[PDB]
């Protein structure tokens, strides 16, 4: 993952008890953005039909 | 075509009927499927011999 500069206080209960407060500039950084690749099939069959 | 006397007067008339053949070798469940969803002009006569 990435080195972050974290704070250890309550601001506002945004941190309640599991949350954590992310400030925008990381999502700025594209700090935690990552890549998914999917796969999609479309089949075909030779049909009674 | 006159209705009385005139022996001479006539109209010939004729009715031609049309046949065709189609043989179809080694037949399969596949094509005879086909054959069976496919639908033919009306007023044409279609007669299977099997065999």
């Amino acid at each position: 993952g990435q080195n972050m500069r974290v704070a250890f206080m309550p601001w506002n209960g945004y941190n309640f008890e599991d949350s954590i407060l992310v400030s925008e500039r990381v999502v700025q950084e594209d700090r935690f953005t990552t890549i998914h690749i999917q796969e999609l099939a479309c089949v075909s069959r030779d049909t009674k039909l | 075509i006159s209705p009385h006397v005139n022996k001479d007067a006539r109209d010939q008339y004729e009715i031609r009927t049309h046949l065709r053949l189609v043989d179809i070798v080694e037949p399969t469940e596949k094509t005879v499927d086909a054959l069976m969803r496919l639908d033919l002009a009306a007023g044409v006569d279609v007669q299977i011999s099997l065999g």
